[PDB]
């Protein structure tokens, strides 16, 4: 089987690549958060999900073995996976794509900045050898996942350092958490 | 009465490909000094460096000091993995270097930003 995880910072396009992702390589798409409500890891309450980690690792290794499957999630690249793919996009469409949501300001602060030090992205390299990034800045849905594709068909397992969001520091400052 | 000094806030902030030091004023709404290590070294692969960030952070410090700050407090942006949690060495060398450009160093906060919303980890 071949399980392909697809995380990122919070309103950077997860949802929407993975879906476009799984209905074009003919694989199955699976929520991450769902999943763990369906085998009892997660309880919500008002309205959070609180899950353990390890368990949800376990029950994915255990049901999805064995299966062709797009995992979408923020936590998607800490459970055991073939292909971890991180996406990324200037902090400002974080921003303003987590204002339209109704996030809190120190929410989208804190989301923000996650985008900024490549939060998530070191979290995958340090779970995974194989991890290819890819920047949605200024892309389509279709363009991102014909990139994909073709990374993976070229085959690539691994690439990272594509973006340095320190360059655009500046633009992004109405939105970051420097309030005395 | 004897009572002086003008304090900043110095926000840190150590990427994979980089490092930030922005000094603002307490109430964060003015810039004192910005600078990160892609505006100090010419390599690309050094950009990352804690030699990068110790010299970016002394020429924040010294923009910084000119301007007037005598001190600041330190707010930390350090991720690291979730396997092994390791910030790095850049940050801390980063406050070091501003404490050796003359800076007085304040509270040292880590607030190093976990990205949420969707399942809720422990
Ligand atoms: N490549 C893209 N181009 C334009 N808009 C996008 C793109 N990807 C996502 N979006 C928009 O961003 C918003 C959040 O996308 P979503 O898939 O929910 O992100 P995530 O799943 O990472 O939280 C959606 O309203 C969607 O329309
Ligand atoms: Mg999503
Ligand atoms: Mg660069």
């Amino acid at each position: 089987g071949m399980l392909i995880a697809i995380t990122g910072t919070p309103g950077v396009g997860k949802t929407t690549i993975a879906k476009l992702l799984a209905e074009k390589l003919g694989y199955e798409y699976v929520n991450l958060r769902d999943f763990a409500l369906e085998k009892g890891c997660g309880r919500e309450v008002d309205g959070e999900v609180e899950v353990e980690i390890d368990e949800l690792a376990y029950f994915v290794e255990k049901e999805l073995k064995d299966r062709n499957v797009v995992l979408d999630g923020h936590l998607s690249h800490l459970m055991p996976v073939d292909l971890v793919v991180v996406l990324r996009a200037h902090p400002r469409i974080i921003g303003e794509r987590l204002r339209e949501r109704g996030y809190s300001k120190e929410k989208i602060g804190e989301n923000v900045e996650a985008e900024l030090v490549d939060a998530i992205l070191i979290e995958a390299i340090d779970e995974h050898e194989n991890v290819i990034e890819v920047d949605t800045t200024n892309k389509t849905p279709e363009e991102i996942v014909e990139e994909i594709i073709g990374l993976i068909k070229s085959g690539v397992k691994r690439r990272v350092g594509i973006v340095d969001w320190s360059e655009v520091y500046d633009e992004i400052i109405p939105y970051l958490r420097l309030g005395g | 009465i004897k009572k002086k000094e003008k304090w900043g806030i110095a926000h840190i902030y150590s990427s994979y490909n980089n490092t930030i030091i922005h000094i603002t004023d307490i109430t964060g709404a003015e810039t004192i000094s910005r600078w990160s290590g892609g505006m100090v070294v010419k390599a690309d692969r050094d950009e990352p460096s804690p030699y990068a960030a110790m010299l970016a952070a002394r020429r924040a410090a010294e923009e910084a000091l000119e301007k007037g700050i005598v001190g600041v407090h330190i707010r930390v942006r350090a991720p690291g993995g979730s396997k092994s949690k390791t910030p790095g060495p850049g940050a801390q060398a980063a406050i070091r270097a501003l404490a050796r450009a003359g800076l007085k160093i304040g509270r040292v906060e880590d607030v190093t930003p976990i990205p949420h919303d969707g399942t809720r980890p422990k």
